[PDB]
Parts: C-alpha cells; structure tokens; sequence
C-alpha cells in the first residue's frame, strides 16, 4: 500500500493519516525523523484496545509508524477514537474518525474511447476490481489535448455511472483521457484515487 | 469453519419461559458481536436482539423490550437469550447469527454466518 | 408484513433465468448496502450476495445482484434443481434503526 | 493578482502558467532562480505580436505577460512562445483562453437548520461580478472538528447555488466551505480558492 | 423570422417592472453568452447587458439580465419614459456558425 | 469616446451597386475587428459580414456571398463594404459595428460599439 501511503503523505506533513481501501480494513500511519510509541483505540463504547505498531524506514531519511487495525474492529458509521501516545506518557496524536469517511479506492480500469459519431467521444470504464458498492462511487474524467494545452476539460460523473459522452472536441488533436474514483455523498467520504491508466485518441476532420 | 449450535428451544404456553444458548466455535468469540434472528411463517426474518463483543452494548426489538434479555460468556464461548413472559407471536425459529465486526449495527454491512437454529413454539 | 417487498413464490423451467425483486425505500435499500441470503430447505441460511453486487468466496457464478434506486434484484441464470430454495434480501434501515428483511421468495424448479 | 498566481504556482513547479479571471484578460507567468526573455504570441491566424514582459522577485524571480485586452479572444487557438535573448527557446504552448479560467472565491455563505432532522441547507452567492453565473459549477466541503477533518464533498451542478446536506451527526460543530469553477464543455480551468468558511452546530436527536 | 424569439411589443405603466423574454435553443442561448442591446428611436444601438447577467459601465442600475436554460430575460425596474425604445437579444449559435439576434421588443410607456 | 461614422448608400434599383464606408476614430483601428450588421423591418438584426484586424480573415453571410466584399484600410481608419448585384431584400439600415477583440466570432461574446448607421434602399 506504499503508493497510497505516499500519495496521502503529500496532503499531510506531520499528521495522523488514516484510510480504508475496501471498508473491511483500516490503516493509520505517520512519519517522523528515534522514539517509541503505543497505539490505542476505542470502537464506539467498547473497551479500549491496543494495536500492534509496525515501523519501517521511508525515503528522505525518515521512519514511518503504522497500525493495521484488526479486521474485527472495522465497523463503519461509528466513532473510532484513536490515540497515539509516547513512551513517556506524553500524547502525540488524537483523532475521532469514521471508517466510512476515509475511503481511498484504487484507480479505475478498462478505459476505452470511441469516435461515434457526430463530430463526440464515448468513454467507458470499469470500477476498481473487487470494490464494495459500485453504485456509490462517483468519478472525475480528465481531458488533456497536449501541445502545451494540458487539462482542457474535467467532467464530474455521477455516482454509479461508468460511461461518459464528451462533446466539443477540436479536430486534428491528440487527446488523452483519464478517470479517478471516490466514494459519494452523503453516507461516505475520503480522498481521490490515483488516475487510471490513460487512453489517447486522435481526432479527424 | 464457523459453527453455531443453538439450544434450549421447545414448547411452552403463553406466560412461559425459555433460555436459548449458542455454542460458538471456529473463531475468536470475544472479538465479534452476536445476534438473534427469528423467522415466523409470513413474517420473514426479524432482528430480535444483539450484543457487542464485550457485552457492554445491547439492542432489543421494540416487541421484546423488557421481556427478553441477551447476554454472553466469553470464557465459555456461549451466547444466551433469556425469554420471559412469552407471547404467541414469539413463535418462530430462532437463529444464532455471528456479526462481521465487534459491534452489531449499520457498519456491519452484512451477516456472515448463521446457525442451524432452534425452534420456539408458543401455544395453548 | 415485511418492510422490504419480495414476490412470495416464483416458478420457472430448468436452465432459464429468474429475477427476484426486492423493493424498499430511500431509507433502507436506497442508500445502504443490500445483502441476499439463501436458505436451503432444512438447512442454515447462507450468505449469497453482499455489497449490492459482490459475490462471497464459494458462491456459484450463476448468482448475481443488482440495485437501481429503491429496488434490488437477484438473478439466477442456468436454473438448477439444486437452487430450489428460499431467498431473502436484507439491508439496514435509517428511518427505523435496525435490520430489515424481505418476506422471502420460494424458487420452484419444474421438470 | 499574486494570490491567484501563487495558488496556481503550487500545482506547477517550473512551467508556463496561464489563466483568465473575467474572460477579458490573460496572464501568463513562470518562475526562475537571472535572464532576459521575449514573449511572442499568435491569435488564430493573425500576425505574430509581442507582449511586454514584466518581472518581480518572489520569496526567485517571476516573469509574467499581461496579454493586451484586444487579443483576448476565446474559442480560438492562441499560440504562445517564450524565447531567451540568446535566441534559445524556452516555452511553447497553444492554449484557449476559455479553457484556463480561475474565478474568485464564492461569497455570502450561510447555513441554516433544515426541516428534516439531520439536514442543513447551504446558500451562497457566485463570485462578485463574474460573467455567466449559470455556467459556474461548485464544490461544497463539509468539515467536522475533533480531528475528523473533511467528511463530505458534494459536487454542485452548474448554476445551482444551494445545497441540502444529509446524514449529519447531532451535537457536532460542522464547518462548510464552497469553491467555484467554470463548467464543461465550453469552458475549463482551475478550482478557485475556498470561500470564507461558515460553521454550524447541530442539536440533539429527539 | 429570427432564430431568437422576443415578444414584438410590451406596454407598461411608469415606475413598474418590465420583463422581456428571449427564447432560443441548446445551440444558441443554451451554451453561449447572451448580450442585450438598447436602440433609442433614431439613434445607435448601445450595449445594455453582456455576459448573461453582467452590467456594462454606464448602464442604469434599473437594468438587469438573467438566464435559465434556453431562455434569457431582461428586467427593467422603475420604468421611466426615457426607457421607451427597442431592445434586442443576441447570442452565438453553434449549429449555425454565426451570430443570431432576436426580433426585437418595443417597450412602450403609458401615462 | 469611440466614434463610427457610416457613409455611402441611398436609393438604387435591383442590380445596382453601392460602396459603404465607416470612418472610425477614438480607438486603435488596426487592433480590432469590424463587422457589418443590417436592420430590416421585421427581419431584426443580421450579421452581414466581418473582417479581422489585419484583414487576413473575412466572413460573409450565406445570402451575400459573391455579391458583397468587405475590406479595410488601417492607414486611413476606414471600413468598406462593396455591394454589387443588389436585391430587394438587401434593403436595410447597415450599421458599422466594432468588435471587442482582434477577430470577430464566438470568442467576442458581444458587439462593442455601433454607429449611427446608413440606409440602403432598393426599389423600382
């Protein structure tokens, strides 16, 4: 999960970052530049438990501590109080999160483009492999034309929909499409997934 | 691999009492929550009661409030259901259901494993 | 009566396709995860479909689940005599605050 | 306009960044760590022209070209070219002004307790004096305290300026914010800065 | 005829409010910038409203423009006798590749 | 500030010819594009023709192609419209209209300045 960790580590310098992938798991981590820490949590009103704290070095000369929360405690829609404390008893982090509000899906797959028909491109893709409740996933399609233009269009795709019909595209231009995914409002939330494997296309006329 | 064995069910009359038991094995009992689900003919399945892993949190259906009492013994890996002041409408097959997480509720998404189920009959 | 509505009985010839509806509201099926359960006669209920469309490890490829608005459906393609059982749909309700189920659907296979 | 520049300069380390604010202007800039440069452009099929290149230091030096108003035509290819004094090329882009819009932050954010318990109604105003408000789509951010952070992001369709939020926990202090951008397919650009946030505390559930 | 449709004549008492409609299609007003022009009798057309809703520098506060779908509207609040003129709406068309205008609306002020 | 003076045009017969002229002042003429817009009774405004700043690009309505010819003299700040093979339906008030940008089209968003306009009458 190094890709998602580093991707999320961009939005946060030194904060406790948590995310779930398929709603039956949870990973909380942070990075420092050593020291020893203990990870304690409380699912709803259940008694406090401890999480086995892993540690490994990351590039740029820094150590990363992460807790892989036990599957048995991956309950959504309930307050999960987290607390990282130092060996000296001094507090380090403190969050009250909901597992369903920190989703970081994988990148969408199966991107295909078609020229049909009226001078318009039909985009179709598939939701990330083995991902729960595909009908609650909304997407965002990025259109880049190149030649220094960059992103020229970004269309927001409604939840559940996996096809997009693009209009008003300039001819004799080589476009490149990409799709990203995330869980939809209001019963979910999280972060934008990585961009899908891009697909290029050359327009006629 | 998960196995759930119900017991303590049979025939009683309105006002009677029974004590159901669920012998759980094949998994760590104290880490998951448990539920009781009954099926009367024409009423389908109903979520009767549920208890969290530590037993701190309990839920009861509105039709069994004050009459039923759910509990668990983590040392013995057994789920109990104390049925008092029984009514005719309590007549159903009571299933022992293991939850996915440590607390039964919305965040469970689904019921993973069911048991064979014991029958509770209430008549005159 | 049940909160979710299923057809009580459905009869179909072997090898065909069967569609079982499970209509609800905006509080149950509308924005919550739907689950399906199969109950073979005289046996324990098994998890058939979870997460609206996903399939548990060990379930036949012939079973599939879908969801549109306030209604979910179970599809049984290549109908066999082994599939002759009772099928329940379940989802959390937000208007209420408990699990709700359907009346159940008894799939009968002819000869 | 340094604020919008720096906002855009975050998404791009060392590239030629162009943006329009009210469709009757265009600013192209880049940053370096000194040099002399010339900015040439060609609007559609018109003859090539030159842009007066300004420069100022940033916390290192930033060169920007404020394109003449008379050549700020949209829906037509605008070829750009940054060349060094030595004749050596540096940058080269073919952009469309209508595809690089950077609006101001929305204003007048207000939150109200709706009718259905657990619902909050958001109302805001489009950026002051911004062309074609009905072609502006928005994005609402819902942030909770106690370390939760962003819990919801609702995408608002173009033209609509109100949002009805659902599934909010009681006895919780939420904080809302809205950002704006021009909508597809006849436009494009970048997300505006977040509006001045507005908080609201939900009561208990009965 | 004209591609854009305006009411030919509109009459209203002084001090009141006047609404001039301008209906088009998805090719005109639907996805393009609407502009309004005032033509006082025997004088040159002046820019009245541009960018759907924006107001040009020098135009009275009593003038305002709006747009909903495939129809734009010009509003004249606090109507005065000096406002008695002809009002045209204009927008670019994409199906056709040129500017289209409305028939025009002659606002008449009573006494 | 901006001033546009139309001239030329009057009363002619079908098949006649005219040459309209626009005396522009108050702005840099060679930096902006120009257009001709005519106003017939019951036909409203019509985009007759338009020419770019440098004069490299020109547009004509489908109803005046081959009969009309637009041009400009940047040294004299003047816009011309050569009208040949006039017909009865060409009878309208021809306005000299200054564009917002260097090329008239969709990206102009609106017409900037209009002129007093000269009248072209075609009858027997």
């Amino acid at each position: 999960f190094e890709s998602k960790a580093a991707l999320l580590a961009a939005r946060g310098p030194e904060e406790l970052l948590c995310f779930t992938e398929r709603l039956e798991d949870l990973v909380c981590f942070w990075e420092e530049a050593p020291g020893q820490y203990s990870f304690s949590y409380q699912l709803e009103d259940e008694p406090w438990k401890l999480c086995r704290l892993h540690q490994a070095p990351t590039a740029r000369g820094a150590v990363r501590f992460w807790c892989s929360l036990p599957t048995a405690d991956t309950s959504s829609f309930v307050p999960l109080e987290l607390r990282v404390t130092a060996a000296s008893g001094a507090p380090r982090y403190h969050r009250v999160i909901h597992i369903n509000e920190v989703v970081l899906l994988d990148a969408p797959v199966g991107l295909v483009a078609r020229l049909a028909d009226e001078s318009h491109v039909v985009l179709r893709w598939l939701p990330p492999p083995e991902t729960p409740m595909t009908s609650h996933i909304r997407y965002e399609v990025d259109v880049s034309a190149g030649q220094g233009a960059g992103s020229v269009q970004r269309v927001e795709i409604l939840e559940g929909r996996t096809e997009c019909v693009l209009s008003n595209l300039r001819g004799r231009t080589r476009y490149t499409f990409a799709v990203r995914a995330r869980m939809a409002e209001p019963s979910f939330g999280g972060f934008w997934s990585a961009w899908s494997e891009p697909v290029s296309l050359l327009t006629p006329s | 691999e998960v196995q759930l064995l119900e017991s303590g069910g049979g025939l009683v009359q309105p006002g009677g009492s029974l004590r159901l038991s669920c012998a759980a094995s094949g998994f760590t009992f104290s880490s998951y929550a448990m539920s009781w689900v009954r099926q009367a003919p024409g009423k389908g399945l109903e979520w009767v009661s549920a208890i969290s892993g530590s037993g701190g949190s309990t839920y009861y259906a509105d039709s069994v409030k004050g009459r039923f009492t759910i509990s668990r013994d983590n040392s013995k890996n057994t789920l109990y259901l104390q049925m008092n002041s029984l009514r005719a409408e309590d007549t159903a097959v009571y299933y022992c259901v293991k939850d996915r997480v440590a607390v039964a509720g919305k965040g469970s998404y689904y019921f993973d494993s069911w048991g064979r189920g014991t029958t509770v009959t209430v008549s005159s | 009566q049940s909160v979710l509505t299923q057809p009580p009985s459905v009869s179909e010839a072997p090898g065909q396709r069967v569609t079982i509806a499970c209509s609800g509201s905006s509080s149950n099926i509308g924005n919550n995860a739907v689950s399906w359960y199969q109950q073979l006669p005289g046996k324990a209920p098994t998890l058939l479909i979870y997460y609206d469309n996903l399939l548990p490890s060990g379930v036949s490829d012939r079973f599939s689940g879908s969801k549109s608005g306030t209604s979910a459906s179970l599809a049984i393609s290549g109908l066999q005599s082994e599939d002759e059982a009772d099928y329940y749909c379940a989802a959390w309700d937000d208007s209420l605050n408990d699990w709700v189920f359907g009346g159940g659907t008894k799939v009968t296979v002819l000869a």
